[PDB]
């Protein structure tokens, strides 16, 4: 509703000021035809032009601060408009949130959190058991000497660096 | 009462007292060139008014710092207005002059008379409408004397006129019978 | 719900802040007429521009602070949405892995 | 209509009451982000970014 | 302040106090 | 502009540092769902082999 | 007290003692 007054008050200042351009423009005119009836030696139309003249600028500077004033007290409407939306939307923002801290407040957020945190240490738990499991069910198809001496030969082949004991522990065993 | 609610209408007095105050700082300047133009005519006894009307407008740009520095006050010792029952006496002369004042500027500043209301709401010693008037006898008279409502002395509007003319570059001859007196 | 007051906000934001330049280059403007009309010696023109001129100046730096105003708030409202978006996910999340 | 439904004391509880709110909120946010840090540390140590 | 000095750059011609009337009302 | 200078570097750097911590959650988030994806696989072939 | 939150909600205006009472009847 408001947004309509607003668009009528600047529609009336532009109004004005095209208003009093003209009004300029008129006088400008009318000062030529007063200079030639002066000319002609007509006084009375002289007259009559003059008088136009100083009509014209006359009206023309209260036409002038006529739009001054109603463009002040548009932009102060458009302001307040502007202002209007934004306090109406901090408001349902605030409603909004209102409603939601109610029902996720710190206490539950912080509980909740912390339920997380626990819940994925003991998934980080579960994965590391499984993974120990999923490597053990397959052993003799990965033989950790084979994956070593792959890893040797590859290392001295592209020439840089990576950074028998049974049979002692066996007669150890013998004791 | 509501302490909450009292509060609040002490900021937005506070807020509605600046605003007050600079426009009307203004609309005195606007003012005294009015009257510079009225005395650059032969009207004199008109520009008498007219400054008339502008000292009874700074005396309430006055009496409104007053009252603003009142408010901040309250606003400062808020807690000693929650804690105790009954005003002590750092806070005695803000209350009055906020209790007494408020009709007074009720009409520019609408959240003064609610102000009042929770400062008399609250009390009951010499308190309530009818008591809250009669115990007003210890208000600030400086501000009692910005907000009087009287005729102000002639001779000062002569010095308010001497000043205006001196500096609007305009001639003006004062009464000598009040300039003297 | 919360969406949509977000959109109005950063809206009435970016309005502010045309309205501000607008009202900067309606002042560069006015700043030629008086010039002009400085010249031609109109002074009560003059003095209608000056204030035109003036007003526009102001309230262009009005906006600009209040356009500054309305985009903290909402950046800190696009904050609190996206956040409320993360912690319902987590909330469902803890749901579903409880 | 405006200012009668939506007076200077109602505007200045509700802004407030969106100050408080968000502060709140900053709470939890710097909660919030702890504790979604302390979740993720081994993959994350501190001397390795260091 | 502004046709003052937009006055002056154009080199052409136009055709404080309140504290003197605080100082007199404290009388 | 200072203001707003100051304020968009703040609130990106904050951005920044939240955004990571949502990355690091939701990377923790998308390792369990696969993972529990593979542990439902294999309690359902562990069921058909008994 | 309804009256009164409603009330304080919309910013609005509207235009304990049985104990002293029963000390007052104690006498």
């Amino acid at each position: 509703n408001m947004e309509k007054h607003l668009f009528n008050l600047k529609f009336a200042a532009k109004e004005l000021s095209r208003s009093a351009k003209k009004c300029d423009k008129e006088e400008k005119a009318e000062k030529a035809k007063i200079e030639k009836a002066i000319q002609k030696g007509n006084m009375e139309v002289a007259r009559i032009h003059a008088e136009n003249a100083i009509r014209q600028k006359n009206q023309a500077v209260n036409f002038l601060r006529m739009s001054a004033r109603v463009d002040a007290v548009a932009a102060r409407v458009q302001t307040a408009v502007t202002m209007g939306k934004v306090t109406k939307s901090m408001a349902g923002v605030v409603k909004s949130m209102d409603a939601t801290l109610k029902t996720m407040n710190l206490e539950k957020i912080s509980a909740l959190m912390d339920k997380f945190e626990h819940q994925f240490e003991t998934l980080d738990v579960q994965t590391q058991q499984m993974e120990d499991t999923m490597s053990s069910t397959t052993t003799l198809t990965t033989p950790q000497n084979q994956v070593d001496m792959l890893l040797q030969e590859m290392a001295d082949e592209a020439g840089l660096d990576l950074n028998e004991l049974s049979q002692r522990l066996a007669r150890l065993r013998d004791q | 009462f509501k302490a909450e609610r009292l509060r609040v209408n002490l900021r937005l007095v506070i807020n509605r007292l600046k605003l007050l105050e600079k426009k009307k700082t203004e609309l005195a300047q606007k003012a005294r060139k009015e009257i510079a133009d009225y005395l650059a005519a032969g009207k004199d006894e008109r520009a008498r008014i007219r400054v008339e009307h502008i000292i009874r407008e700074d005396y309430l740009v006055e009496a409104m710092e007053i009252l603003e520095l009142y408010c901040d006050l309250l606003l400062a010792r808020f807690g000693l207005i929650q804690s105790m029952k009954e005003l002590d006496s750092g806070l005695a002369e803000s209350v009055s002059t906020l209790i007494w004042a408020a009709p007074r500027l009720q009409s520019e500043v609408a959240e003064l008379k609610i102000v009042a209301d929770q400062l008399c709401a609250k009390y009951s010693k010499e308190y309530g409408k009818l008591c809250r008037t009669n115990q007003i006898g210890t208000v600030n008279d400086r501000l009692m004397h910005k907000l009087s409502v009287e005729a102000p002395p002639k001779i000062l509007v002569e010095r308010y006129l001497i000043e205006i003319a001196k500096n609007y570059n305009v001639p003006y001859e004062p009464d000598s019978v009040v300039m003297a007196e």
